[PDB]
């Protein structure tokens, strides 16, 4: 919640979903990384 | 040229015929008084044939039950259960009609079925009898319709529609003029941190469809509020919003922002100030602000306790995007300051959103359903289903279903929609006579707001965009690129020059009684060249009835009389027509007739040839004043031939002569050179024949280059006089003979007159007759500042011969980078200020020096330049270009500052101590 | 829409969200293909 902030404004129309922008989004989002499942577009997000 | 053309020959002409004639006033102020008696009366039979569209749309609905389950609604679909009835084909609509059967426009957007839609072609079927009914109680009625609030319409006669169709009726021009009232409307963009991403491409979208749902009694001003408040507009105050004044504030929209802080309490505070003032102008109307956050978390009770005591100013407030925030305290402000709460979604949902807007500012209308009922035309715009120019007339429908027993009242509140009956400007030139009265006469209306509905350059294509970008990396080889639903809104002091005469007669004309006013003006001429300088005489009356026009018939001075044909012999007019057929062309000449009107003809696409047979077929069957008039004209002009072309043949000289008359007949007499003569056979759409009028001498037109074709040393120039008649103490100028001077000829003499240097013959214009030289001599016909602006640039800055810059606003260009269309252009147009035909100069360029002496001709359009030299050292500094440069509008920024007089509507309905605002929510 | 009677007819797909341009899809019911009606169906998506 602090390297990411919420910032993933894109200004775009795809719903880039597993954004960081509250607490317990942030928490399952985190969860998703350690399962290993589609950590791609976590990351993919937190380059672009 | 008193030699080659007959004109003092023409004089003996016109002179010998004292008899088949009676020289008849126009009094001017007659013809204004009896048109504007026709125009009312136009007006007068639409206006009601919406009234009857009104009362038993009404009563309709009031019986209809609300069937849930539909079993049994037979419609049309105009897009492809279903009809498919015949079609005739039709002149007045120039498409398939159908007269017998409504049509109905759904968009695609909305249906399945549905409850809603479907219910509602259940009862406006009942309307089409009483469409079937004004057809046949009068005819040559154009598109009636029914919008509706549900985005349904149906229209009488039934047209199939005209890749991707948009076309929402619940956004059309018509339909929100005829739902609403003016509005001091103010637009808030909240532009802090919160709102980068997906909810700033929606704010940036919402608020550009926002500004097409106003008219133009309309006002805006965008106030982004932020840390501070400002506008980020250029404007500081309210505009009055035009076209133009909506495409600044889309600029400015797409370019902002987006980090900070909200706080909402400088923002409203600085809105209040906003629609206060009283100083500009405004509408004094339903005061709009929108408020276009994303959720914050403040009841700013404060600031509505402060300016909303009085509660005159109604809030929408709309939150846009997938924010999650708090929806609560928005929701609040708007149900306590008769507001209605949208929400926006995503894009897709845009359209839907903003045009329920206009159907909670109803509520006053439908509180008063006793004097609301008035007609309430729109301006002018391009009928979506290919007619022309037309004007429409709007009357609201309400959903009376309580009334006189009353009952229960849920929904005695908002409208059902508004009927339009559409008029063609057509059918309102019919109405105008411009066949009597010379051909820089022209009727002429003005709308309260300056708007033009009859001057003659109206020209659809519409108006009004910057330097027209478009790159062609963003576009995809698909979508149709909407055909922008904008009207034509002509601004007359833009529709001509701008004088500190006409503005006297401009702000009297839009509200005043009655009055005329001669003077000296600058003139235009057509297919813009050439400014003359002459006099005017021009009338205004505002129409009798209604206040949403006015009359003026603009004269030149010269024209007060006219020629009344009578023919009373009959074998005289057969032997005019025996002249007038194509076997005697080696007699007369190529004779060309314009397009008129008679009673069953057509219009000549270049084939004047045809319609020519066309016409002679008309009177062997005949075997008013028009069909006698070009009888009348037919010898006068056969007379030049006979009695002097026929006794010269073919002269040193000439190559072709060529007799142009009102009454639409031009004769060019070799007949060979003649089948090239490239010009407008209508007389009164004629550029020269106009310019020939106004002054007194000869005139020299210098044809243009490469032009598309062979107009060269194959043509020469033209030659031209106005042939003047003295009736008994009078003074008409019927006609106009042009000589056309061979170019290698007239080198020949230009050439020996040498040898008994520098010289140029030039024109008023700076176009290029002849020079020596010879790398002049295939130029010819070009402004001279693109040959040598060093001596143009110095030759009008001691003095004759002056400029003006107007803005043409209906011109097309090509696009430039970051196939047609229309855009803003300049124009430089060039004519004579001072007298005193001497005018001797001596430039030095810079570093050399050299000779001038400019020598004016007398009793025609020449100038004469000695020049010498060229050989020295050359001064490429610029080139002063005529033609057309696309550039930009004026400024807009302070166009609005002094902004333009004018006057705005008197209803204004608002602030019912019923309504009752509990719905939104 | 988000209901049965309201969703059929033709929309409007944007590609990237300019707003004009502008595309048209049938639009229809999506059942979304693992659902949760029948415990049989159920275990084939708590499997996945
Ligand atoms: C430029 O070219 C012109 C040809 O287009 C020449 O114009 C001709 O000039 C003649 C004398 O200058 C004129 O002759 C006179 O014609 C009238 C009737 O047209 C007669 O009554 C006169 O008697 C006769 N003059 C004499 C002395 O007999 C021609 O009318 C006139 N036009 C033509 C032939 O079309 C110009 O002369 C010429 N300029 C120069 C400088 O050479
Ligand atoms: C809206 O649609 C409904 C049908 O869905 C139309 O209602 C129909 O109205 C006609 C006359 O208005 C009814 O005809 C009558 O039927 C009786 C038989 O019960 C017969 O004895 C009468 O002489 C007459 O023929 C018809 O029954 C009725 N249809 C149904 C299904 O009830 C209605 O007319 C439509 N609205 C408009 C404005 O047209
Ligand atoms: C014009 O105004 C009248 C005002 O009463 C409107 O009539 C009312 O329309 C509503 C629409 O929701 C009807 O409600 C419906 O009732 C059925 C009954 O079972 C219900 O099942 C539906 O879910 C729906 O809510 C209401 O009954 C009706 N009033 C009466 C007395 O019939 C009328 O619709 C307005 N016209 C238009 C075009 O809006
Ligand atoms: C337009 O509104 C402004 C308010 O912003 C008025 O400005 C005041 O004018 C009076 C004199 O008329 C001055 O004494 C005040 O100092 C002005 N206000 C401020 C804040 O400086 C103005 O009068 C209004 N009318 C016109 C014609 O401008
Ligand atoms: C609408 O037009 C009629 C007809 O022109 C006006 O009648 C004029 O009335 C004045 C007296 O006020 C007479 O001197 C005029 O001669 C009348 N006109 C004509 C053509 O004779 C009527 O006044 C106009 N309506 C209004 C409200 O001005
Ligand atoms: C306009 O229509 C007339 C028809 O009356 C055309 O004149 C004919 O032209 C053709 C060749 O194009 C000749 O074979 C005919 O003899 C001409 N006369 C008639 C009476 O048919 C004229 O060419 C048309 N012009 C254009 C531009 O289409
Ligand atoms: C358009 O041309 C006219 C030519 O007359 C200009 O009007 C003259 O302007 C001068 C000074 O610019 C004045 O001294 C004269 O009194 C004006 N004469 C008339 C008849 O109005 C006019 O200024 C030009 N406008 C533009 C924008 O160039
Ligand atoms: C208007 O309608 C009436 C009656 O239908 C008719 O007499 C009149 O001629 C119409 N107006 C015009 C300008 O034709
Ligand atoms: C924003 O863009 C508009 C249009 O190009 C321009 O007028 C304005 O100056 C721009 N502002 C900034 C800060 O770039
Ligand atoms: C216009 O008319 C007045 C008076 O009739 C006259 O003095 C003036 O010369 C006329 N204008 C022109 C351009 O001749
Ligand atoms: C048209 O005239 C221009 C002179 O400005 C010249 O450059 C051009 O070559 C001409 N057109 C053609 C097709 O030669
Ligand atoms: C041309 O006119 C302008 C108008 O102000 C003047 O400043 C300038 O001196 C003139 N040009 C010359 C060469 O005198
Ligand atoms: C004509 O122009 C000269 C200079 O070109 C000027 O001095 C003179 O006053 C002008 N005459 C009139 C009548 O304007
Ligand atoms: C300017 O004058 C000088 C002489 O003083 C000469 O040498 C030079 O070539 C001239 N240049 C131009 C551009 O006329
Ligand atoms: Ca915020």
């Amino acid at each position: 919640m602090q390297l990411f902030g919420g910032r993933y404004d894109f200004e775009d129309t795809e719903v880039r979903r597993s954004n960081f922008d509250n607490f317990p989004q942030a928490l399952i989002s985190v969860f998703q990384v350690l399962t290993g499942e589609d950590w791609n577009s976590v990351m993919y997000n937190g380059i672009m | 040229a008193k030699t080659a053309s007959g004109v003092h020959q023409l004089v003996d002409i016109y002179e010998k015929y004292q008899d088949l004639y009676t020289v008849e006033p126009n009094n001017a102020r007659q013809l204004v008084e009896i048109a504007a008696r026709d125009i009312e009366k136009l007006l007068s039979n639409r206006s009601k044939a919406l009234v009857r569209l009104a009362l038993e749309a009404e009563k309709v609905q009031a019986a209809h039950q609300w069937r849930e389950d539909f079993a049994s609604v037979v419609y049309y679909n105009a897009k492809d259960q279903r009809i498919k009835p015949v079609f005739i084909d039709d002149a007045n609509f120039r498409r398939q009609v159908s007269y017998q059967h409504a049509a109905v426009h759904i968009p695609t957007d909305i249906y399945e079925g549905s409850t809603i839609v479907l219910n509602e072609l259940n009862w406006t079927s009942a309307l089409d009898d009483v469409f079937k009914k004004n057809r046949e109680e009068d005819p040559s009625l154009l598109w009636q319709v029914f919008g509706s609030a549900t985005g349904l319409a149906r229209y009488y006669p039934a047209s199939p529609w005209v890749k991707i169709d948009l076309y929402d009726v619940r956004r059309r021009p018509w339909y929100i003029q005829g739902a609403a009232s003016p509005k001091d409307m103010l637009i808030l963009v909240d532009v802090s941190g919160s709102v980068s991403g997906l909810t700033l491409k929606l704010i940036r979208t919402s608020v550009s469809e926002m500004l097409e749902t106003l008219s133009d009694d309309d006002f805006v001003n965008v106030a982004s509020f932020n840390s501070n408040a400002q506008d980020v507009s250029c404007f500081q105050h309210l505009v009055q919003a035009n076209v133009r004044n909506k495409k600044v504030l889309k600029d400015a929209v797409n370019n902002i922002t987006a980090k900070g802080i909200t706080d909402y309490k400088k923002g409203f505070s600085f809105a209040f100030e906003q629609l206060l003032n009283y100083n500009v102008s405004r509408a004094n109307c339903n005061k709009i602000i929108m408020l276009f956050t994303d959720g914050g978390e403040e009841r700013a009770q404060e600031i509505f306790a402060k300016y909303n005591k009085d509660k005159k100013v109604r809030v929408f407030t709309f939150s846009v995007g997938q924010h999650n925030y708090d929806r609560g305290p928005i929701q609040w402000m708007a149900c306590e300051n008769k507001g209605y709460y949208y929400e926006i979604p995503s894009i897709g949902a845009i359209r839907i959103n903003t045009q329920e807007y206009l159907d909670v500012l109803g509520r006053p209308m439908v509180l008063a359903g006793d004097k609301a009922k008035q007609v309430q035309w729109t301006n002018v715009y391009l009928d979506a289903l290919e007619l022309g120019l037309v004007i429409t007339g709007t009357l609201p429908v309400f959903n009376i279903t309580g009334q006189f027993e009353n009952k229960t009242n849920l929904k005695n509140q908002l409208i059902l929609g508004v009927m339009g009956v559409d008029v063609s400007l057509e059918d309102i030139k019919r109405l105008t006579p411009r066949f009597t009265l010379c051909p820089n006469g022209y009727y002429f209306a003005i709308d309260p707001n300056g708007y033009v509905l009859l001057h003659p350059n109206l020209q659809p294509k519409p108006i009004g965009v910057g330097i027209p970008t478009i790159n062609l990396r963003k576009r995809r080889p698909n979508v149709q690129n909407p055909k922008s639903q904008e009207p034509v809104t002509l601004d007359f002091l833009d529709a001509e020059l701008e004088n500190d005469i006409k503005v006297e007669i401009r702000n009297k004309m839009i509200d005043g009684e009655s009055g005329e006013k001669t003077f000296r003006t600058l003139v235009k001429s057509q297919d813009e060249r050439y400014i003359d300088k002459g006099n005017r005489t021009y009338t205004w009356t505002p129409v009798n009835g209604t206040d949403y026009s006015s009359l003026a018939l603009v004269l030149p001075t010269y024209s007060f009389y006219y020629i009344k044909a009578k023919i009373e012999e009959t074998i005289t007019q057969a032997r005019y027509s025996e002249t007038l057929k194509p076997d005697n062309f080696e007699e007369s000449g190529y004779t060309f007739l314009a397009p008129r009107d008679y009673c069953s003809d057509l219009k000549p696409s270049d084939n004047n040839t045809e319609f020519l047979l066309n016409f002679n077929e008309f009177i062997d069957r005949k075997t008013t004043d028009l069909i006698n008039r070009v009888l009348l004209d037919a010898g006068f002009t056969n007379e030049l031939v006979q009695n002097y072309w026929s006794k010269q043949k073919n002269i040193k000289g000439v190559k072709a002569r060529f007799v142009v008359t009102d009454g639409g007949i031009t004769r060019v007499y070799p007949k060979e050179a003649g089948e090239n003569w490239q010009e407008n056979p209508e007389t009164y759409e004629d550029s020269f024949y106009k310019r020939s009028l106004d002054n007194d001498n000869y005139v020299f037109t210098a044809p243009y280059f490469n032009k598309s074709g062979p107009g060269a040393y194959e043509s020469g120039i033209m030659v031209s006089k106005a042939v003047e008649i003295y009736i008994q103490g009078k003074l008409l100028k019927p006609a106009v003979v042009g000589i056309k001077i061979d170019v290698n000829s007239w080198i020949e003499n230009f050439t020996k007159t040498s040898i008994r240097m520098d010289c140029v013959i030039l024109d008023d214009g700076g176009f290029l007759l002849m020079a020596n030289h010879d790398d002049y001599t295939n130029q010819i016909g070009r402004f001279f500042g693109e040959i040598d602006p060093s001596l143009m640039r110095h030759l009008v800055n001691i003095s004759v011969y002056a400029f003006n810059k107007s803005y043409d606003y209906q011109s097309v260009c090509e696009p430039g980078a970051a196939s047609k269309q229309s855009c803003i252009t300049e124009q430089t147009q060039y004519f004579f200020d001072n007298d005193s035909k001497s005018f001797s100069g001596v430039l030095d360029c810079g570093n050399c020096s050299r000779i001038f002496h400019v020598e004016k001709l007398m009793n025609t359009n020449l100038i004469f330049i000695m020049v010498e030299s060229k050989g020295t050292c050359p001064c490429d500094t610029r080139l002063l270009i005529q033609a057309e440069q696309t550039s930009d509008g004026p400024d807009p920024c302070d166009m609005v500052k002094q902004p333009r007089y004018r006057k705005g509507p008197d209803v204004c309905f608002d602030n019912n101590v019923l309504e009752d605002y509990t719905d939104c929510x | 829409k988000m209901t049965e009677e309201e969703c059929r007819g033709y929309y409007y797909v944007y590609k990237d969200g300019d707003p004009t341009q502008m595309e048209l899809r049938p639009r229809q019911w999506i059942h979304n293909d693992f659902h949760f009606d029948n415990v049989l169906s159920a275990m084939m998506s708590l499997f996945t």
